[PDB]
DNA sequence: CGGCCAGTGCCAG
DNA sequence: CGCTGGCACTGGCCGT
């Protein structure tokens, strides 16, 4: 259920979107990245419909987070027709994540 | 004899006021102060010491008191004053000779915690007044509520200063006694504190006499500066930075950015275990931060447009584009692409010098491609940074006169040579590696224009022939009855060993023949000639035949310091010098360099002074109002600017005429040559 | 930020 | 065990 982003994806997948966008910018190396990843892997599932669930690691695909701005990860953008709608940083718990997905959408 | 010491309101280059100056007499034995409106009676006090025959002690006289006391002499009382070089004394030359195996802060320029080893302590005072007494000053104004500006503490005269100037000569006077008492140098017999100048010089050992000689010649290179021409070297600087620019540009598309972690403060820990996980990177947890604002009793609260959320962490994070310059960010991006380091440092990094990168080996053509357009950057880098954006930029020390005026310790080096520095003009780009002519050709008599009749200058540069080698054939003539010493001069020496040793440049054979001589290991020596440890071994054997005496030399020295050796035990810990002063010895290994360094250098150092003594008994006048002007002293070479090139000529011819008349002076058994080049620059006369 | 200060490398002799 | 030197850059660390 989750989108796995490119670069060169990026630009259709989410911005071109149609449709509510949650994008997580992520590192292998940051511990809050780690810990989050499960909460996303459930998220998507249950808000499969209203919500599509994205990743995109900025090692492997260095040239989208720039744009955006990004000072810590993992950062939270929930895209609203290629533009940002919402933006939060930080390892959310699953409630919070909901909280938020909720008040947003 | 009388110690002095004068304060005035800036620098040599600058310097319009005397404040006050100090006079202690040893006849008297006593201390006179002089204030601003003193300044006539200070010179006459001195002048009266010169026409007794007397001395004149100051520390760093030599470089400032005496010239600044010309200048001043000039502008203030339009007087003309001249301390004759044979009654001056500097202490700071005096210590550099005796402590030679000490730092100094060469008068505060150069801060105490960075020098390696001790200081000796009048001199690190002596070093430090000024500094010191800036405190006082600034301490006393904000005392009184009053700003501190610029440096407004040298700008008038008051007691404060008046103290300290007085302070400065009694530590002086200390520090000379101190000097004095050096057996070695001073011997017990003669109260040198009571002696006319003439016995100050003949009685005291030879080495005393050359240092203030040398130190009174260089300070007067210092103040010709070397001509400069800076329009050349701006539209260098311009070439040089497209060209970084453009590499950089090139170099950005290839290796792209990333995010690294930054600014992390706590400790990242297991959210199962608890435990501390010091490996991954520092997070931030906030405190302030929720979905909503803090209310909206059934009315939705407003959302917080927080970027954050108390309790959930993250990683802060900085991104970074390559930097061609970070030996880091290099080693990152090539290990990347597949890169096995083989060579890392005493500290765990990868080793990222031209050897390895010449040697690195990556799949991706491109990224193999860009390996080249690093080792050009580095390069690229070295000479911006040393012509234009250092701190020590030549572009940021052109004076108004034209010149850099680059500072000479005459006797910076353990071995007895000169250091220099601000900026270091023994280090400018050899005409044949990269943009070296054009570093070379900057550097030139022909960019001075004469004073009178506007037409430029023309330079001679004069260089001692196969010095150290010279040196090693004389050293072991006991050992072969002066049979290297007699092949030596049988063509070129160094040309003849590239030939036998099979390199490419002549350059290659004298860092080859100086590596092997001093030392340099198998490997190290393949290095030097672009092999192995394999081919090292066979010319370290290849030449040790050739001359056995080599060998013989060698074990005399070592028979002869050291009685067993880690950590060593000493019999004697320094060598002595072609003029009678110890030469510390570092290490038993770095002996025989000791040895003939030294001897190169004290040979070139009374070179120098023996070349400007016989020019001027030739009648010529040093001085860009005169004939011609030392401009520059790199080891064994003197570039000298000359008002016309049939000076030159006699420049040339007169250096040769020196050289051998220090080898007779010194009873050499290796005659001494030079060779001379005339030009209009140093890309040409070198 | 700008002095300090280790690490690293390279320039010359 | 090349040795003698100066100095530029990066990157960690700390205080106006
Ligand atoms: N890599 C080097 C080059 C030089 N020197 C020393 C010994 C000689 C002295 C002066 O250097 P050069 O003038 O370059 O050497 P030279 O033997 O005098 O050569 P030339 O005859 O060409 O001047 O510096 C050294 O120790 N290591
Ligand atoms: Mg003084
Ligand atoms: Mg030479
Ligand atoms: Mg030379």
């Amino acid at each position: 259920k989750i989108i796995h982003l490119t670069d060169d994806s990026f630009d259709t997948d989410v911005l071109k979107a149609d449709g509510a966008i949650l994008v997580d910018f992520w590192a292998e190396w940051c511990g809050p990245c780690k810990m989050i990843a499960p909460i996303l892997d459930e998220i998507a599932d249950e808000y499969q419909g209203k919500l599509t669930v994205a990743k995109l690691n900025i090692d492997q695909n260095p040239g989208t987070a720039p744009k955006y701005g990004i000072r810590g990860i993992p950062t939270l953008l929930l895209f609203k027709n290629g533009e940002v709608a919402a933006t939060k940083v930080g390892a959310l718990s699953k409630g919070q994540l909901k909280e938020f997905l909720d008040a947003n959408l | 004899m009388i110690v002095s010491d004068i304060e005035a309101n800036a620098l040599l280059e600058s310097v319009t006021k005397f404040h006050c100056g100090v006079i202690y007499d040893y006849s008297t034995a006593e201390y006179v102060s002089y204030r601003p409106s003193d300044f006539g009676a200070y010179l006459d006090a001195l002048e009266a010491e010169v026409a007794r025959g007397g001395l004149i002690v100051f520390h760093n006289g030599h470089k400032y008191d005496v010239p600044a006391l010309t200048k001043l002499a000039k502008l203030q009382l339009n007087r003309e004053f001249h301390l004759p070089r044979e009654n001056c004394i500097d202490t700071l030359v005096l210590s550099r000779l005796i402590h030679s195996n000490l730092k100094d802060t060469d008068m505060g320029l150069l801060r105490s915690g960075k020098l390696p080893g001790a200081l000796e302590a009048w001199g690190y005072r002596l070093g430090e007044m000024k500094g010191e007494y800036k405190d006082d000053f600034k301490r006393m104004l904000e005392e009184q509520g009053e700003e501190y500006v610029d440096g407004m503490e040298w700008w008038n005269f008051n007691e404060e200063m008046m103290d300290y100037n007085v302070q400065d000569v009694v530590v002086t006077k200390a520090l000379l006694e101190k000097l004095l008492s050096d057996k070695h140098y001073f011997p017990p017999e003669i109260d040198f504190t009571d002696v006319g100048y003439t016995t100050f010089w003949s009685e005291s050992l030879e080495a005393v006499d050359i240092e203030h000689r040398a130190a009174w010649l260089l300070a007067k290179q210092e103040r010709n500066g070397f001509p400069f021409d800076t329009k050349a070297i701006e539209e260098l600087y311009v070439e040089l930075a497209a060209r970084r620019s453009e590499l950089l540009r090139k170099l950005t598309e290839t290796f792209g950015s990333w995010y690294q972690p930054k600014g992390g403060t706590e400790m990242f820990c297991h959210p199962r275990t608890g435990k501390p996980l010091p490996k991954y990177p520092r997070i931030k947890t906030p405190k302030v931060g929720g979905i909503f604002k803090k209310p909206e009793g059934r009315e939705p609260c407003e959302l917080d447009t927080r970027e954050y959320v108390a309790g959930a962490p993250y990683t802060p994070v900085e991104h970074v584009v390559f930097n061609p310059s970070s030996r880091d960010h290099i080693q990152k991006k090539l290990q990347e692409a597949g890169w096995v380091p083989t060579k890392y440092t005493d500290k765990g990094a990868p080793v990222v010098d031209d050897e390895v990168l010449e040697g690195v080996r990556v799949d991706d053509p491109e990224k193999q491609a860009a390996i080249d357009l690093i080792k050009e950057y580095l390069m690229i880098q070295k000479r911006i940074g040393q012509s234009a954006e250092g701190d020590k930029a030549w572009l940021r020390y052109v004076a108004e006169d034209g010149k850099i005026h680059g500072s000479v310790n005459p006797n910076g080096a353990v071995t007895g040579r000169a250091t220099h520095a601000f900026p270091n003009l023994a280090q400018i780009p050899g005409v044949r590696s990269p943009y070296g002519e054009q570093c070379r050709a900057a550097f030139g008599a022909e960019h001075h224009l004469d004073g009178i009749t506007g037409k430029p200058w023309v330079q001679a540069g004069i260089d001692a022939s196969g010095l150290e080698l010279r040196c090693l054939a004389h050293f072991m003539a006991r050992f072969d009855n002066g049979e290297y010493a007699h092949e030596i001069l049988n063509g070129d020496i160094h040309t003849k060993n590239q030939i036998a040793a099979e390199l490419p440049t002549r350059d290659n054979a004298k860092t080859f023949i100086y590596g092997f001589l001093y030392g340099a290991g198998d490997e190290k020596i393949g290095q030097i000639v672009g092999a192995g440890k394999e081919r090292g071994k066979e010319l370290k054997k290849k030449f040790l035949e050739n001359t056995p005496a080599i060998a013989a030399l060698r074990e005399s020295i070592q028979q002869t310091l050291v009685e067993s050796s880690q950590q060593v035990k000493w019999k004697r810990r320094w060598i002595k010098g072609l003029d009678g002063r110890k030469v510390h010895v570092r290490s038993p290994h770095a002996a025989l360099n000791t040895l003939l360094q030294s001897a190169g250098a004290l040979i070139c150092k009374l070179w120098i002074i023996k070349t400007e003594e016989m020019l001027v008994e030739k009648g010529l006048k040093h001085g860009w109002d005169g004939d011609f002007a030392y401009m520059a002293w790199v080891h064994d070479e003197i570039q000298v600017g000359c008002r016309t090139e049939e000076i030159a000529q006699v420049v040339i011819e007169t250096a040769q005429e020196a050289m051998r008349w220090v080898g007779d002076h010194w009873n050499f058994r290796c005659l001494l040559d030079t060779e001379g080049k005339m030009g209009p620059n140093w890309a040409i006369c070198h």
